């Protein structure tokens, strides 16, 4: 049954060009908020408290 | 007792507020009786100058005539020993004159008369002095006060205030002995009068210190605004509205301006001396208040600042791009669905770059660049050394500033510097164990915010700087400098290459490229180059944003936060003014914000503190607001004062252009929160600063007297004595000397500065000893003497040399002309008995013998250094990374060196490199010298080091006062010193060191003109000849002439580099193998650019190498090292300049020291033990040469690279039989489209590219070219002209055509693929004395001398007429002559034929010349040329001395005429274009008659000879060129269709007999045109005619035959 | 060849592909959203 | 062929955890970045 | 029977997972970007 195995890898193609689509979707909701983080840091006392750290 | 006063020169800057805080209620005692001794009328600290205008000495206080004489005769003997002659008036009168000035003489006398004093003072126990009578004034010291008092009036001062002054005395003494110096050695005149005026100016100028200090700011600036004035008359200065020095003072403007009339340049080096010029006090009231109100303002706001910062982050995405694709070739990925470009998700998947794409901002913000590598903490060593103190956590700045400054000013005691609050060098922290691990260091910059103790910035004011309010460099903790490397370094390493704008600038070549075109761009004027200078640069970014890229960036290095910490630290970094004695209020252990002084949390991170992510936002911002106007951009930008190259646009005229894109930029920057007024960027094209370095229209001024005069911070881990401070005026010497300063400037500054420091610290008693005084320079750092300008050969040559010829040459120079026997040389020198070699050798270094000198101050730092960190860190850190002592360890391996033979120096060093004791010992060679870690080291060892200077000092009183003799050093002087320096090191070490001994160019070359040199003599020799009369501008403008991993990858260089010997030693592949292991590596079996000062004087001279007697021909290559030689040319040619005298004849070295020239012994070295460490923590030739002909290939393709990374003499030796088939194999297997084949097509025809010249310097003498099949194939089919055009012909020929591809098509190495590039150059560097190939066959030419049959006769048939070749071959058979005198006015290709014919010996009238043989010898492929006409007796004469050819007129010369016709009924030539004249008699050499010959390669064009059998292949081969050429797509075929029309015709005398076109994608030719789309465009002959004709006509195409057929 | 679980696994490939589109679907409301955001900081 | 579709069954399974969890993610974000008008 | 053709899919199903797990990373470094706006303005 190789057409059953192949439909369905054409679906995981498709898939995976969902998901480069994801991948760039996230990176730009990242920019509009990164330089909001950025623009409103005026610095009177510095209260800036990161939480969570991230892996290497 | 306590130590007084520790600096003898000033590093801090200037304040004159404790002066005001003594004045006025003072509580120390020292203090109380400095009131007492000042007088009722006490003068202002800043207006110390008027007290300092009076001060008068009783002239001639100090006989120094004995100096004057000393230095007149230490100039002479080291003129003579560096055996250059006219040097020695000059250099003596102009320190004459220096020191016979009577205001210099005084102020000479005045820094004497201030050394004295603060040698008296200096590291003394005593804690108050008397009174000290400088001249008139008495000056009084208690404790930190100075007290100064001229009659009634006084100023009282700091002890770092009376430094200033001492330092502002001294910088002007080294400023006028300087300026004599350089007035008398360079194209203006003197400048010592200038300087004259202008001190008496400076005190006479009546305006308060904020007044006339601004004028001191502005002498910069305003100069600079002058020079924009007059030289750019098209646009108007704007400087110049803005100072007050044309209203303040007219007569200080008018000499300024007439300094700009006579020379800018000059104006521009006067204006740039900094402390010459009194010590400002940085501007308490005015200037740090401006300072620290710039660095918190908000000028734009928000919104604009973030639709701007995604328009930047747009740009850099694209640059990015533009360079990911263009290294690595993939695109980053792209956006899909919610909004993007199609074309662009095309091309990701094609990836082909787009040009219209970044001009668009909108699409780069849904572009976004994917993760391509990982962040390395760890950094290299050599990049955190030196130019930046550090705050241990947040407790320094309370210890920097006065107790007592802020007792008075605020109240308090300030409790006191509460302690030494750790070491002030980065290095010293570093390494106690507190910050070692550099990723638990940097993890709080991946946690997105900085610790409370690591944000702290103390900003330390500039000294030695113009601006008087200055830049506040900045001063941060040891985590944030730890973390400012790190990121410059992974921009450095990684980012700045992949981005257009700093890929230029971070690699040396390319940075040196952009500097050439800026070079050219902004004299030419077309496309100007202009400059951004930005004043607030550091102040001028946001806490909020800095228009920043750091959210891209961080996710490229995969980290998490680590840059977005960089945009926030600019809250975090708490401001405090470092003004010494300059009170900051503390609040709760933490500054309070009062304006001034001090700044809490201010808008920016720095001066001077992160320039390079900053650097990337700067130019970021201006490369949006260039690509808005569409203007094509460079930038060469670093930090402050970035400049901007701007060329032409499609839109506007260059000067329209040049106004819009100045106010465009304007709005834009100003736009992205960086106000620019309009002073700061100018539309001109005059100057810019880049590197610390000033340059007015691309060429960098002198900065002798900015730099000389720049005090040294010296005493580096040593005590102030003589000794260090003569080392570091060498080096600062050594330091002019590469940075564009002449080192004959620097050499009689160094003298005179020398016998100054000697008259401080020495009795009279040695100075009225002149002889003796000469003597005791000329010894040499290496056997027992001071260091001197004179003997180190560092500060003329590269880093690398071997002194001691030259400062025995120097000690024969002292005793042959002196009246000092050898046994006062003896005396001095203290040679010793020197026994053992126990302890580390000397190799590849100064040379040191295992005598140690008793003048170098043995400071240890491998014991006090090694205890202190023993007994202080408990934690081992550093220590249980070397579970034993490294010099221990170190020393058994040198112990075991000590067994072998050959004792190869180089790899000795990259063996022990692999090792971890290097690594420590390179960390602890690191503690010897830097400039952070002697402020933590010079506090340490306290009092002990004050009586080594005593010591030393009257240890050297006694050394020079010794009578008799020392120890013998007889035998070694007379002669040479070849046998004598092996005898001293074998004396010493007790063995024989080889591979050490480099043979210096004193002894084995003296300079001469070639009427001064001798032939039979002086053989070998390297001449320079001039294409210009050089001068003193000659030094200024350029002419046409030209200029970890990775030790694994140099020990396995090393290991294939071995292979070329052919010794199989196991020793050797044993320690290598334990050492490879030692590595970790995978695979245990693995298969001219000179100093710089003298690189614009050698942009006018020529280089060869032409000593080819007995070194040359030889396998094992003698020991000459040749950039050292050039550089000794080119300072020779300086120093003749500089005299006075003019080069206008060409300068040899002439070979005096015979015995020096050493062959090298090719031994393999042997290691008797194992190492005890052991870590802690088919032929070569096939494959070779495959992979070179790919090389090539792929080189020519990256031109449409640089080829010479190779040693030029092991492919010589190379066989080329089997490049040549791979260099075919890549061109047929790559089998790119037409367009990208065009630029191939065209390049190769024209002689360029660096891979085009690499191969036209491999194809000088090849014996590699007969060896070839198909080239003993190609040779007899296509028809060969020069080097250049068989070689073209060579490489494009797999384009053009297959049919010789597939005769040879079946042959191809299993091998070959299994093969890196990393390995390739090895194994073409692996088989170069496995065969030399020393047969080099000379393929005779026409010999005649006597009756035989006609072999065809043919000399040059393509360039020259073939009958003028022939008689220069016809005149010296006749003559029965070996020698014959060549002038270069014959073509080079002509007197070829000449060197074809053996058994000769030929010495030409060169002139010597370099390039005239080079060409004659280039266009030889055979060898005939290299071996017959032996060149080190012709490159020595000017003139006549035989039979000569070449000048025009001459006594007995032979002389060629053009013959315009003549019969000459002679079998061997049909006519004679060239009728010869002997000795200037015609005499007919028809009487010459061809004989049988041997087999020929050059100079008789086998496809024009009877040999037909490959031409009917180069019919279908010329034929192929004509259907290949058609398809080829985007060229313009006129100079290879006329190329294939010589061909053609060539043919179509053998076939016994013009619209180009493409018919229905088959290339059909004939005269007449099938279509309108087709375009319209000997005796050897007779000879080339065959018999039996018809055979062509066989096995030929029908295309070629409608080709043939006219019309 | 077990042809039985290649149906299973492709009917789980669809219901994989439903919750890539309802997540595309979430975050272009929230794109608008940031993006309606920035015109008023 | 029992263990390579076993184990793509599994692998297929901890894909649709995932995407689930970050579908989680994705509405709690929404949540969030609505509060950006009650700021600003 | 094609092993193969099964092996390639399950390998890039992993590198699939492997995506969203960066995607996952990503967004909850957002968030902490995100979380800090709230007192900031
Ligand atoms: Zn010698």
């Amino acid at each position: 049954h190789s057409d059953s195995i192949r439909i369905l890898g054409e679906n995981i193609k498709i898939l995976d060009r969902s998901m480069k689509t994801m991948m760039e979707t996230m990176k730009l909701m990242m920019e509009k908020v990164d330089l909001l983080y950025a623009s409103t840091a005026v610095g009177t006392s510095a209260p800036m408290l990161p939480s969570h750290p991230a892996p290497p | 007792a306590g130590i007084n006063r520790t600096d003898q020169s000033l590093k801090n800057p200037l304040l004159g507020t404790e002066v005001s805080f003594c004045l006025k209620s003072s509580s120390l005692p020292h203090h109380v009786r400095a009131l007492g001794q000042i007088k009722a009328r006490n003068l202002a600290s800043c207006d110390y100058y008027l007290l300092f205008r009076q001060v008068v000495l009783p002239p001639e206080v100090y006989p120094i005539g004995v100096l004057i004489r000393a230095a007149e005769a230490i100039l002479t003997v080291i003129v003579s020993a560096w055996k250059l002659e006219h040097m020695t008036k000059t250099l003596y009168s102009s320190v004459r004159y220096a020191l016979t000035n009577p205001r210099v003489r005084a102020q000479l006398e005045l820094h004497i008369a201030y050394q004295r004093i603060v040698g008296q003072v200096s590291y003394s126990r005593e804690a108050d002095i008397g009174p000290k009578r400088l001249g008139n004034m008495s000056l009084q010291f208690v404790q930190s006060l100075v007290i100064a008092t001229i009659d009634t009036t006084s100023c009282l001062m700091t002890y770092n205030h009376f430094l200033a002054a001492a330092d502002t005395a001294k910088s002007r003494c080294h400023l006028l002995i300087a300026s004599v110096v350089q007035g008398a050695l360079w194209e203006q005149g003197s400048f010592l009068d200038h300087i004259i005026n202008l001190i008496d100016t400076i005190d006479s100028i009546n305006l308060p210190h904020d007044d006339y200090f601004t004028i001191i700011k502005s002498i910069s600036p305003y100069s600079q605004g002058l020079v924009m004035g007059r030289h750019n008359v098209s646009v108007s200065s704007d400087f110049a509205s803005v100072f007050t020095i044309p209203e303040s003072c007219p007569q200080l403007d008018s000499l300024l301006k007439k300094l700009l009339q006579l020379d800018p340049v000059l104006l521009l080096m006067v204006s740039s001396v900094q402390k010459s010029w009194y010590f400002p006090e940085i501007r308490m009231v005015d200037g740090s208040r401006e300072q620290l109100h710039k660095m918190r303002v908000e000028l734009e706001t928000p919104q604009a600042l973030l639709s701007y910062g995604h328009t930047l982050l747009s740009i850099f995405r694209a640059e990015f791009i533009k360079g990911y694709v263009s290294k690595n070739a993939k695109w980053p990925p792209v956006h899909l669905l919610p909004g993007c470009d199609k074309s662009i998700k095309n091309a990701r998947e094609l990836g082909r770059w787009s040009p219209a794409f970044d001009r668009r901002w909108q699409l780069f913000a849904k572009v976004v660049i994917l993760r391509i590598a990982d962040l390395d903490m760890d950094p290299d060593f050599n990049d955190i050394v030196s130019d930046k103190a550090i705050i241990s956590s947040r407790r320094d700045w309370v210890f920097e500033y006065n107790a007592a400054a802020f007792w008075k000013k605020y109240g308090e005691r300030l409790e006191r510097p509460p302690a030494r609050s750790g070491p002030s060098r980065l290095v010293n922290a570093l390494i106690d164990g507190r910050l070692d691990n550099i990723p638990a260091l940097l993890e709080p910059f991946y946690r997105g915010a900085v610790e409370f103790e690591d944000r702290l910035t103390v900003l330390v004011p500039k000294e030695k700087e113009l601006k008087v309010k200055g830049r506040f460099f900045s001063k941060q903790t040891l985590a944030i400098r730890i973390y400012q490397v790190v990121a410059e370094a992974a921009l450095k390493n990684e980012v700045m290459p992949y981005l257009k704008t700093h890929s230029m600038t971070m690699s040396s070549t390319a940075l040196t490229h952009l500097l050439n075109r800026l070079s050219h761009t902004i004299t030419k004027g077309d496309s100007f180059v202009i400059n951004l200078d930005y004043s607030s640069w550091c102040n001028g970014f946001r806490p909020e944003l800095q228009a920043p890229i750091c959210r891209q960036l961080d996710q490229m290095f995969n980290c998490g936060y680590f840059f977005r910490t960089g945009c926030t630290l600019p809250c975090f970094t708490t401001f405090i003014i470092q003004d010494r004695f300059n009170p900051p209020y503390s609040f709760r252990g933490e500054p309070v914000e009062d304006g001034v002084t001090c700044a809490v949390g201010t808008k920016t991170m720095g001066e001077g503190m992160r320039q390079k992510l900053w650097t990337i936002l700067t130019s970021c911002w201006e490369i949006i607001a260039l690509r808005e106007i569409n203007v094509t951009f460079n930038i060469l930008g670093q930090g402050d004062n970035q400049t901007i190259i701007i060329h032409k646009s499609a839109s506007q005229n260059n000067q329209l252009l040049a106004e819009r894109a100045l106010g465009a930029l304007y709005k834009h920057a100003r736009l992205a929160g960086h106000n620019l007024k309009v002073e700061e960027c100018w539309v001109s094209d005059c100057l810019y600063e880049y590197g610390k370095k000033l340059f007015f229209r691309g060429v960098p001024v002198p900065g002798c007297l900015k730099q000389l005069s720049r005090v040294t911070d010296s005493t580096g881990e040593l005590f102030p004595n003589l000794y260090s401070k003569l080392a570091c005026l060498t080096s600062s010497c050594l330091s002019a000397a590469m940075a564009d300063t002449s080192p004959w400037v620097a050499l009689a500054t160094g003298v005179c500065l020398y016998l100054i420091e000697l008259y401080v610290e020495l009795p009279p008693a040695i100075m009225q000893d002149e002889s003796l005084l000469t003597t005791l320079c000329l010894v040499g750092p290496s056997i027992g003497g001071l260091p001197t300008p004179a003997t180190l050969p560092s500060v003329f040559f590269r880093g690398m040399s071997d002194p001691l010829p030259f400062q025995l040459a120097l000690l024969q120079t002292l005793i042959k002309t002196t009246g000092v026997t050898c046994s006062l040389v003896n005396r001095v020198v203290k040679l010793r008995i020197a026994p053992y070699p126990d302890w580390l050798s000397l190799v590849t270094d100064p040379t040191s013998l295992n005598i140690a000198q008793v003048y170098r101050p043995e400071r240890q730092i491998r014991r006090w250094i090694e205890e202190a960190i023993a007994t202080s860190s408990h934690s081992s850190r550093i220590a249980t990374f070397f579970q034993q002592p490294l010099t221990e360890m170190a020393q058994l391996l040198a112990r075991d060196l000590s067994t072998m033979m050959p004792l190869r120096p180089r790899d000795m060093s990259a063996l022990f490199a692999l090792s971890n004791v290097a690594y420590g010992l390179s960390i602890i060679d690191l503690f010897q010298k830097s400039s952070t870690v002697v402020s933590a080291s010079q506090a340490v060892h306290i009092e002990d080091v004050a009586l080594e200077s005593v010591r030393y000092k009257e240890s050297i009183i006694q050394g020079l006062l010794d009578t008799t003799e020392g120890y013998n050093m007889q035998p070694y002087l007379e002669g040479c010193t070849y046998l004598a320096a092996k005898q001293l090191r074998r004396l010493t070490w007790g063995r024989d060191l080889v591979g050490v001994t480099m043979p210096f160019v004193a002894e084995q070359f003296h300079p001469h003109s070639s009427v001064g040199a001798k032939a039979e003599l002086y053989l070998d020799a390297i001449i320079y000849c001039p294409q210009e009369t050089l001068r003193s501008h000659h030094l200024t403008t350029r002419g046409d002439q030209p200029l970890a991993a990775n030790l694994v990858k140099d020990t396995l260089v090393l290991h294939q580099w071995y292979k070329v010997r052919k010794v199989t030693d196991p020793h050797l592949n044993t320690l290598m193998a334990r050492f490879l292991l030692e590595k970790g590596y995978t695979s245990d079996a693995r298969p001219q650019g000179l100093t710089g000062y003298v690189n614009i004087l050698s942009t006018w001279l020529r280089f060869s190498s032409d000593y080819l007697h007995s070194f040359s021909k030889s396998s094992d290559d003698y020991t000459i090292h040749f950039q050292h030689v050039f550089t000794y040319g080119c300072l020779y040619a300086d120093s003749v300049i500089r005299s006075g005298g003019v080069i206008s004849t060409p300068y040899l070295l002439s070979a005096s020291c015979k015995t020096c020239f050493e062959k090298i012994d090719s031994e393999e070295f042997v290691l008797a033990c194992e190492p005890q460490y052991r870590g802690a923590e088919f032929d070569p030739c096939v494959s070779a040469s495959y992979c070179l002909g790919i090389l090539i290939g792929k080189s020519f393709l990256v031109d449409i690279a640089n080829l010479e990374r190779f040693s030029i003499s092991d492919m010589q030796k190379l066989p080329w039989s089997i490049v040549i088939r791979s260099l075919w194999r890549f061109l047929i297997g790559a089998r790119l489209l037409q367009f990208e084949k065009a630029g191939l097509i065209r390049m190769l025809y024209a002689a360029t590219g660096p891979t085009f010249s690499f191969l036209m310097k491999v194809f000088q003498d090849s014996a590699l070219l007969m060896d070839c099949a198909p080239l003993d194939r190609l040779s007899p089919r296509i028809n060969f002209h020069s080097r250049g055009d068989l070689v073209a012909k060579l490489v494009l020929l797999p384009f053009i055509n297959p049919g010789i591809v597939e005769i040879e098509v079946s042959g191809i190495n299993s091998k070959y693929h299994a093969v890196s590039e990393a390995n390739m150059d090895l194994y073409i560097a692996a088989a170069k004395s496995v065969g030399v190939k020393p047969t080099q066959f000379v393929e005779e030419t026409n010999d005649f001398t006597a009756r035989g049959h006609h072999h065809g006769c043919y000399s040059l048939s393509w360039s020259k007429s073939r009958n003028q070749s022939q008689v220069l071959k016809m005149v010296v058979r006749k003559l029965k002559l070996c020698v014959l005198y060549i002038y270069p006015t014959v073509d080079p290709a002509v007197a070829l034929d000449l060197c074809h014919l053996p058994a000769l010996t030929i010495i030409l009238v060169l002139g010597g010349d370099p390039a005239y043989y080079e060409r004659l010898l280039e266009m030889d492929l055979c060898g005939a040329v290299s071996s017959r006409v032996d060149i080190p007796h012709s490159l020595a004469a000017r003139t006549h001395k035989g039979f000569t050819i070449g000048p025009d007129t001459g006594p007995g010369v032979i002389r060629l005429d053009k013959l315009e016709s003549v019969c000459y009924a002679h079998p061997c030539l049909e006519e004679l274009e060239f009728n010869a004249y002997l000795d200037s008699e015609l005499v007919d050499i028809s009487d010459m008659c061809c004989l049988p010959l041997a087999t020929p390669c050059k100079a008789l064009f086998r496809p024009i000879y009877r040999s037909l059998q490959s031409f009917r292949l180069a019919l279908m081969d010329n034929y192929s060129f004509v259907m290949d050429l058609i398809l080829i797509r985007g060229l313009d075929i006129r100079p290879h269709l006329e190329e294939f029309d010589e061909l053609l015709v060539v043919g179509q005398h053998i076939l016994g007999q013009y619209y180009v076109g493409v018919v229905g994608k088959r290339p059909v030719l004939a005269r007449h045109p099938w279509s309108a789309d087709l375009k319209r465009i000997p005796s050897a002959a007779r000879l080339r005619d065959e018999d039996c004709q018809g055979s062509l006509l066989v096995g030929l195409p029908a295309g070629l035959t409608q080709l043939l057929i006219i019309d």
